[PDB]
């Protein structure tokens, strides 16, 4: 039901960069030295008890 | 009970420090093969080296050959 009631932003129409959507997530994660890339989502850390 | 769930869960708490009791065990029962392979390494490199250290290793047991050549000049 979500899926056929809420709109889609491919559904309008857009002519220039400036006009796309801002994504939600901030650029500000990741640091330290020698650190390229600065986004990450995942990882495999262990859960404590 | 939530305490009974809580001692279950902790009893593998410790994983890395059985991993290294694992590495203890094993290693022990493996280092003693340095002892075959160092007798042999020895045993190759002993006549490449002079004949005052080959005296030495052996407590003066080792001298050299006597096959009845190159004796002192008269
Ligand atoms: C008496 C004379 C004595 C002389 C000796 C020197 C004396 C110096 C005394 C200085 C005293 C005052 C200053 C003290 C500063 C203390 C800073 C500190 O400890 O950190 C505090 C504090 C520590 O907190 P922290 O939580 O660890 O924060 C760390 C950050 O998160 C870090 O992470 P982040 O995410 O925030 O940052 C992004 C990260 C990641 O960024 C990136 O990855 C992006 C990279 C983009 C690169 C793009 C490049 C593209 C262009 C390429 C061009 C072509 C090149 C290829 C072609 C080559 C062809 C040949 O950026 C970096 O990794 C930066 C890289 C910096 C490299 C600088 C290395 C310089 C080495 C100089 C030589 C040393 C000797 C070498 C050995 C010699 C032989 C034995 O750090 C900060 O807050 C940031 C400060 C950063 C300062 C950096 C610059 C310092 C410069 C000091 C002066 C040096 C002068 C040298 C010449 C002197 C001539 C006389
Ligand atoms: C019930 C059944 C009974 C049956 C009947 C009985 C059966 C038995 C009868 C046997 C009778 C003898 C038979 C003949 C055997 C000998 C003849 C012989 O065989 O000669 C070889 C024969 C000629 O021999 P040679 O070269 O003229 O011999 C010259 C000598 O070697 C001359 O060598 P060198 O002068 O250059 O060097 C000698 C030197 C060499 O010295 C060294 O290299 C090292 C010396 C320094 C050692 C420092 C040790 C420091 C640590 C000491 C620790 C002490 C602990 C005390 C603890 C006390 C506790 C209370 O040694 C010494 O100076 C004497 C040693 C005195 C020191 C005492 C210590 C000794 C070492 C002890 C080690 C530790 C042992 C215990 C370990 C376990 C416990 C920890 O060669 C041939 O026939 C070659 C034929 C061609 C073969 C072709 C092979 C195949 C080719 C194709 C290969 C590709 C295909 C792959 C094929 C693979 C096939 C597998």
């Amino acid at each position: 039901l979500e899926e056929e009631q809420q709109r889609k932003h491919l559904d309008q129409e857009v002519t220039d960069v400036s006009q796309l959507v801002e994504p939600v997530s901030s650029p500000h994660q990741t640091e330290g030295w020698f650190k390229r890339l600065r986004y990450w989502h995942y990882k495999e850390t262990a859960e404590p008890t | 009970s939530r305490a009974v769930y809580a001692k279950l869960w902790a009893s593998t708490a410790q994983y890395t420090q059985r991993r290294h009791y694992a590495w203890y065990q094993i290693w022990s029962r493996v280092i003693p093969w340095s002892v075959p392979w160092g007798i042999f390494a020895m045993w190759m490199v002993f006549p490449a080296m002079p004949v005052e250290y080959r005296q030495a290793l052996t407590f003066g047991i080792w001298q050299k050959p006597n096959i009845g050549t190159h004796g002192p000049d008269p």
